[PDB]
């Protein structure tokens, strides 16, 4: 005779046993589903994204990791549900097609962080014939929609969505991203994982030397009982081959040194097999000038650690032009709607790099008075670009590219066609 | 006059440079320099008149003089213009900082009231939750009134700065979003606290009502043994039958409450509600047996 509820919430809402499918009206895509007969008392559930202040000791991300979404505050600090409940949070972290993964971190109190594991998943039973139902179409549908689903029997204080290079792990290992990567440790007890990083030729050329996939074992700086055999692909040639290694632990930034002397570099069919008693980052660098490698590697490593973010480009205008690159930022920005701008150009989501500047070019329309102009993309920040701006059509097309050049053409990241309003002369 | 150019250049250096207390003094100093610039204006007007020296028609440096006096005029007029340009920029900083204090004051206020509504104090007994609910409802009424006065005031104040054309009004608007977000977070928190109280009061009423009905049902059962036939028959039909009809309506009404509440809870809390409701029903039925024999009912109902 009674039915579960379904409504939109900014940050908090009340839910009883009857049920609750709640869409976050603030942050689109943020959904929490409480099945029926799941929570026992009437309870105030809060799902908040932290921006007012910086939390003490935020989640411990190693080098190259980065937060997919912001940090989420749960309402009841240690709420317990008999059945499982669903918390869906939109992120803006680009996965580069199975190259990257998402680890789910939780803080119980706010001091320490650990990983959230869920026992199993059975969508029909967990829903418990919920009227709203509509668990998003498929895991692939989640991937295309950039929605992170967390299934849980109890809320912690803080949840964290983290983007990292995918790690292959078990309780004789090999990468599921690059095939010819293998670590041979005699079997027989704890869990360890291995991550293999891809390297692109174009990005390498931007900053003489060739490089292999960065092979990494997640529990770094650990001495195994016996040495472990490592098999790594051979970078193409440009003794020229060299092996780089980094033992910096945890969050600490990596330090690279050349270990060619301490490493018997056996060869097995376009590979390098060798032994090591210590767990650390390993890299092959093939270039004839031996002394240069480490420094040049550092120039690449700093570039590689940068994390990708599916950003949208937006162009406002007023008779003058504002260019935003945004991820979860409030669309129809309040400053513009106040200052009488208009949303002349939107974009599809295109992968861009945080901390890396993106250059703006205009083709077929007016140019700024100005010395070219640029801005960087900082994730979860509002990146604002102001603009000081024949007689047939006002149409113009502007492009956004990571590289500055006119010597050769560089493929663009975004390409927005735009059209002015011509209300009054400016 | 030759030194005056250097003297003006010194002011030119001071005027070009980059909390509320710093800005308020900043502008305090700058106002004095503008008054000092007016003093130079008195020097420039006479100096220009003296430099002219047209009647004498002397020509030793007349071409040079006509340029030095003109440069002095350009030097002073540009300097005065620069004094005004900074004055506006400094005033913007003071106005910007002055408003920021209020936004933070309002933001602190919401943190305070948020704490009040954060308080998830369920209540010791029914007599308590009634005070909680009838107090909190007044606190929400007041907050909702005065809070909106201030947020409207700060938005009016912030709208004036951005509408005024502030050189810093990108973080003014960022602040506006931040405040209005947090305000609409408090109202929303307030509401879910109001709801949570209503739910507690509804359960507390059921538990308190259960004690009273169970007491009344069994208490009226004790009166039955005490309980000629013409007098008793009239006494039962006239008063006793109406008494139970009233008592039964209360039991059924209590039963309705049990069910309404039963939707919203589950598990141990639901079980205890069923235990008390079953407790009332068992006592109620127990009275119905003992009472059945000596009972007069009208044909109609």
């Amino acid at each position: 005779v009674s039915s579960p509820v379904h409504s939109g919430f900014l940050v908090s809402f009340m839910v009883d046993a009857r049920g609750g499918s709640m869409r976050g009206s603030r942050h689109h895509g943020m959904r929490i589903i409480i099945p029926p007969r799941k929570c026992t008392a009437p309870t105030r559930i809060t799902c908040r994204l932290v921006k007012r202040h910086k939390l003490a000791n935020p989640p411990p991300m190693v080098e190259g990791e980065g937060l997919a979404s912001r940090l989420v505050e749960m309402g009841p600090a240690g709420a317990q549900f008999l059945g499982p409940v669903i918390v869906e949070i939109p992120h803006f972290g680009s996965m580069r097609g199975k190259e990257r993964e998402l680890i789910v971190l939780r803080s119980e109190n706010g001091e320490t962080w650990k990983e959230h594991q869920f026992d199993s998943k059975n969508e029909d039973l967990s829903e418990l014939l919920n009227g709203m139902d509509e668990e998003l179409d498929s895991p692939e549908e989640l991937g295309t929609k950039r929605i992170c689903r967390i299934i849980t029997k109890d809320f912690p204080q803080y949840f964290a969505v983290v983007s990292r290079i995918k790690q292959e792990s078990n309780q004789i290992l090999s990468s599921t991203t690059v095939p010819l990567v293998q670590a041979s440790f005699p079997e027989g007890r704890i869990r360890v994982g291995l991550q293999a990083q891809p390297v692109p030729e174009e990005t390498v050329k931007k900053i003489k030397a060739t490089f292999s996939p960065i092979v990494t074992v997640e529990p770094r700086r650990r001495k195994f009982h016996k040495p472990i055999t490592m098999t790594i692909p051979v970078p193409p040639p440009s003794p020229s081959l060299r092996l780089l290694c980094s033992i910096t632990g945890g969050t600490s930034p990596a330090q690279w040194e050349d270990i060619t002397g301490t490493t018997p570099l056996t060869f097995i069919k376009d590979c390098v097999s060798f032994t090591t008693n210590v767990s650390a980052r390993f890299w092959l660098a093939d270039c004839h000038q031996v002394l240069e490698t480490v420094g040049l590697a550092s120039q690449l490593y700093r570039e590689l650690i940068c994390v990708p973010y599916m950003a949208k480009f937006v162009v406002f205008a007023k008779t003058s032009l504002r260019c935003f690159c945004m991820t979860d930022d409030r669309v129809d920005k309040t400053l513009e709607q106040q200052e009488n701008f208009e949303e002349v150009a939107r974009s599809k989501d295109i992968e861009v790099l945080e901390g890396k500047p993106i250059y703006v070019d205009c083709y077929g329309n007016l140019a700024p008075l100005t010395q070219q102009l640029v801005f960087n993309f900082y994730s979860f920040k509002e990146n604002r670009l102001p603009f000081s701006i024949t007689s047939q059509e006002p149409c113009g097309r502007l492009s956004f590219l990571k590289e500055p050049t006119k010597g050769l053409p560089q493929t663009a990241v975004c390409n927005l066609n735009i059209t002015l309003p011509a209300h009054k002369k400016a | 006059a030759a030194e005056a150019e250097a003297w003006m250049s010194e002011q030119e250096l001071y005027m070009m440079s980059e909390d509320e207390q710093s800005a308020v003094s900043m502008l305090k100093k700058h106002q004095i320099l503008e008054q000092a610039v007016e003093d130079y204006a008195e020097t420039v007007h006479q100096l220009s008149k003296t430099s002219r020296a047209l009647v004498a028609d002397s020509h030793p440096e007349s071409e040079r003089i006509s340029m030095r006096q003109s440069k002095v005029d350009k030097l002073y007029a540009g300097l005065k213009d620069l004094a005004e340009e900074r004055r506006g920029k400094l005033d913007e900083r003071h106005r910007l900082f002055q408003l920021n204090r209020e936004v933070d004051d309002l933001e602190q206020w919401i943190a305070e009231r948020e704490v009040v509504a954060g308080s998830h104090e369920l209540g010791q007994d029914y007599e308590h939750v009634t005070m909680l609910q009838e107090r909190f409802r007044e606190f929400a009424r007041d907050t909702g009134n005065i809070g909106q006065e201030r947020v409207d005031t700060v938005n009016n104040m912030a709208d004036e700065l951005i509408n005024s054309g502030h050189s810093d009004a990108a973080t003014i608007a960022e602040w506006k979003d931040g405040l209005n977000e947090a305000w609409a977070d408090l109202l929303e928190l307030i509401d879910t606290r109001t709801q949570i109280l209503a739910a507690s009061y509804e359960l507390h009423k059921f538990y308190h009502d259960a004690k009273e009905i169970f007491g009344r049902i069994q208490d009226k059962h004790k009166k039955l043994p005490e309980e000629n036939t013409v007098e008793t028959l009239q006494r039962m039909h006239t008063t006793f039958e109406h008494d139970i009809q009233a008592l039964g309506t209360q039991v059924r009404q209590l039963q309705e409450d049990a069910a309404r509440l039963q939707a919203a809870y589950a598990g141990d809390k639901a079980d205890d509600i069923q235990k008390r409701e079953n407790e009332v029903l068992e006592a109620w039925k127990s009275l119905l047996d003992a009472c059945e024999g000596r009972r007069v009912r009208l044909v109609d109902t």
